[PDB]
């Protein structure tokens, strides 16, 4: 019902230290990522964070 | 649930 955050990291394709992601992955690694800090509730890893920077790449209008 | 993954509480 937690949504089963254990699963497989897409980085080494194993199961075993990984975080749920709400904009991303249902689950990822935060080892691959280099995480050092535990965060709780929906986490944005830096992949779905550097995108979220950037904003819309392209102006709109 | 287990320690799947660190929980050290940074807290
Ligand atoms: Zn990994
Ligand atoms: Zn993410």
């Amino acid at each position: 019902q937690d949504g089963r955050n254990d699963f497989y990291c897409w980085v080494c394709h194993r199961e075993g230290q990984v975080l749920c992601c709400e904009l991303c992955p249902r689950v990822y690694h935060a080892k691959c990522l280099r995480l050092t800090s535990e965060p709780e509730g929906d986490w944005f890893c830096p992949e779905c964070e550097k995108i979220t920077v950037a904003e819309c790449i392209e102006t709109q209008s | 649930s287990t320690g799947r993954v660190k929980k050290p509480h940074r807290y």
